[PDB]
């Protein structure tokens, strides 16, 4: 609803040819041409190197699964610190006599 | 290292690359003269110049990557589509003329501009060419239009287009193609396939069978269909008299619809409607359209998008706001589909919403697949699909399903209304057209012998194949096969051989699996939930398989067959031999077309 207009929303970066896929909790930066070929291209786009980065066109027309999606991940630890980030919400009234 | 992984490679790539200017390419098709045009045609032309320029770029490399020794077709279908030759062996000189041939018929031909003395009647789509005679049936258009209209168009039409027939298929016996009809049925035929080494090998016996037992029912028919006719006009209609092709309708007569009117057997009979509520009812179509798509699902289609219920009219508004009546597929893709078409109230337009909205749901039956795998198994399978139900929208018993009218109603038995026989008029009056039109087309383009038999063998077997005989015979001023509106323009004309059986065999399957057989044309494919738990794999498998694999789970065989045709006439012939015991079977042969 708040992330599609028509001729579709580049600001989003994304790719989809990488050298090695990634690890778990790990993040990766750097781009480099896929030179998918033996042959070295020196890093000029073309035969047996490809562009790393892609874009979604994010239409508003677009189907669901074109849809954008915003997607939160709480990933929860213990690495036996004493820190703590919960607390409980229970209060009966008090009663007297 | 090799470059099988490498062609892979750019395939994902390709795959993204393709889509976004498909989208271009079908952004506005009825966006042209609605409203006033602050720039509207040439914003998709220039769109499709520019997927055609960055095609030629992706085609041009994909060519260094190794379309041989592929052992297995599953994913090199997708490359052979890109890696097509196409229009690139001819040279820029070449070229050039080509696009010379292709104006030569888009002015003069369109549109019909042949003098008239007084304008009495103009050879011309205006005004109301195909209305004008379902109600004035005036002699001089009987006789005079078949030599004005191909006057004015055989003049340069006929040598232009020798030198496409000849010249340009030089390239195709350097490949060893036959002609351009073979590089149309290039995804028919698959070679060095394993497993898959599929040809037309039925190419050279499969116009013989399928019209021999045609042609016995056929003559029998056409008396029927005369008979009502002789009241019309007996100086002219006559049964020894013969009908030419321009006097069946239209200009060329190859829909043969405009024949029931002439032909009413009872007027004194009191008749029914298949809604029956003109009334203060008010139906609303988009509501039927709603009801309508529970049978739609009940063979498992999927559901078609919300685009189309988002966007749509049930009353035209009468402002520059108007959809043209353009019937096309939307394959816009992206998750996108939007059905708007002319959803005016007419009953015509109601009946083939079977093929207007809901043959649609083919497009993203097999949308897993990418843009070039985005579609049917063959040409034949992606058309006939949509015409299994559409032949039942006027039947009671769909009305049955709706509920609008009494649940209860009769049933009438007195189905000898000729608009049963009419249905068959349009798929059988064509049918020895599409016959023969195309082996005229198909050594013609060899050129192996000279061109002093083409015109004089062009009117051969038609003067007795259909009984028609010109009344004027044609010459080298008249370009006769060239003046289709179709072999002008280059259309494949060979869909029609498989579209037209594949209908059939995809409709009787429906009908064998809703235990009805005899009566073919009065398939119950109301409340069909019987056959949506099979028949769902299908739309998945898409040009991912094979379609001889698939075609085993409607009818298990591996050719074209005629059977349900049979049936077809069977119920109409008993009540049709009675009434055509007075008139002779077939027509004069080699008759005086004057007289
Ligand atoms: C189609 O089959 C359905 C049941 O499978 C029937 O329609 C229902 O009929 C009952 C009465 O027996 C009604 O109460 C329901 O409202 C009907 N549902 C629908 C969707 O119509 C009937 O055999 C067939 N429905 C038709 C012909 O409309
Ligand atoms: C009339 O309005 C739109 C506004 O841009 C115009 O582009 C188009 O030609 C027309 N729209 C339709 C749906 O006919
Ligand atoms: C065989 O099928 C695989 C499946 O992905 C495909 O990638 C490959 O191009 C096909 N042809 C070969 C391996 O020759
Ligand atoms: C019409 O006749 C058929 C027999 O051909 C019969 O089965 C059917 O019940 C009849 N319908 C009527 C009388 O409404």
């Amino acid at each position: 609803n708040l992330d599609s207009k028509v001729g579709g929303n580049y600001n989003y970066l994304y790719r989809l040819f990488r050298k090695s896929n990634l690890k778990p909790f790990e993040r990766d930066i750097s781009t480099e041409i896929y030179q998918a070929g033996s042959t070295p291209c020196n890093g000029v786009e073309g035969f047996n190197c490809y562009f790393p980065l892609q874009s979604y066109g994010f239409q508003p027309t677009n189907g669901v699964g074109y849809q954008p999606y915003r997607v939160v991940v709480l990933s929860f630890e213990l690495l036996h610190a004493p820190a703590t980030v919960c607390g409980p919400k229970k209060s009966t009234n008090l009663v007297k006599n | 290292s090799t470059t099988e992984e490498q062609a892979k490679t750019f395939l994902e790539k390709f795959n993204h690359e393709a889509e976004d200017l498909s989208y271009q390419s079908s952004l506005a098709s009825w966006n042209y003269n609605t409203n006033i045009t602050d720039e509207n045609v040439q914003k998709m032309n220039e769109a499709r110049a520019k997927w055609s320029a960055f095609y030629e770029e992706q085609s041009r490399m994909a060519k260094t990557y190794s379309l041989e020794e592929i052992q297995n077709l599953t994913l090199k279908r997708q490359l052979k589509a890109l890696q097509q030759s196409g229009t690139s062996v001819l040279s820029a000189e070449k070229s050039k003329r080509l696009n010379t041939i292709l104006n030569t018929m888009s002015t003069i031909y369109s549109t019909g501009k042949v003098l008239d003395p007084n304008t009495q009647e103009c050879l011309a789509l205006e005004p109301g060419l195909d209305d004008i005679m379902e109600n004035s049936r005036d002699y001089n258009r009987r006789l005079w239009a078949w030599e004005g209209w191909r006057a004015e168009v055989g003049k340069q039409l006929r040598p232009l287009y020798e030198e496409y027939v000849v010249l340009e298929n030089e390239m195709a016996r350097a490949n060893n193609y036959e002609d351009y009809g073979d590089y149309w049925r290039g995804d028919y035929e698959v070679t060095e396939a394993g497993d898959y080494d599929y040809s037309r090998d039925q190419l050279m016996k499969d116009v013989e069978n399928t019209f021999a037992e045609i042609k016995p029912l056929y003559e029998q028919l056409h008396a029927y269909v005369r008979a009502k006719l002789m009241d019309t006009y007996p100086s002219y209609i006559s049964p020894t008299g013969c009908l030419p092709a321009h006097l069946l309708g239209d200009m060329w007569g190859r829909f043969w619809t405009n024949l029931y009117s002439l032909t009413v057997p009872f007027k004194h009979k009191p008749s029914i409607d298949v809604t029956e509520k003109m009334k203060n009812q008010s139906w609303d179509a988009e509501r039927i359209f709603k009801e309508a798509e529970k049978f739609f699902v009940s063979i498992s289609l999927p559901h078609m998008t919300q685009g189309f219920w988002d966007n749509s009219m049930l009353t035209e508004p009468g402002d520059g706001r108007k959809v043209v009546c353009h019937p096309t597929a939307w394959d816009l893709g992206k998750g996108d589909f939007r059905i708007k078409m002319c959803t005016k109230v007419t009953m015509d337009d109601f009946l083939t919403a079977h093929h207007e909205m809901g043959h649609i749901q083919y497009d993203m039956a097999y949308a897993a697949q990418p843009y070039l795998l985005r579609d049917g198994a063959n040409e034949g399978f992606h058309e006939a699909v949509g015409e299994i139900m559409s032949l039942s929208a006027a039947t009671p018993h769909y009305l049955k399903a709706l509920g609008l009218l009494e649940p209860d109603f009769y049933e009438d038995n007195e189905t000898e209304i000729n608009f049963l026989l009419k249905q068959a008029l349009t798929i059988v009056g064509t049918l020895p057209f599409t016959y023969m039109l195309e082996k005229w087309r198909w050594m013609v383009f060899k050129g192996e012998i000279p061109k002093e038999q083409w015109m004089e063998k062009w009117w051969e077997m038609k003067r007795e194949i259909v009984g028609v005989v010109e009344p004027l015979p044609h010459d080298e001023t008249y370009c006769d096969p060239a003046c289709l509106f179709h072999v002008a323009e280059d259309y494949s004309f060979i869909r029609y051989y498989t579209r037209t059986i594949y209908q059939f065999q995809f409709h009787e399957a429906l009908c064998k699996t809703a235990n009805h057989e005899g009566a073919l044309f009065k398939c119950d494919i109301s409340n069909s939930t019987e056959a949506g738990q099979r028949l769902l794999q299908m739309l998945s498998l898409g040009k991912s398989e094979p379609w001889t694999l698939a075609l085993e789970s409607i009818v298990g065989i591996k050719t074209m067959d005629v059977k349900p045709l049979l049936n077809y006439f069977e119920p109409l012939f008993t009540w049709l031999k009675e009434q055509n015991r007075n008139s002779f079977v077939g027509w004069s042969t080699e008759w005086t077309p004057y007289s």
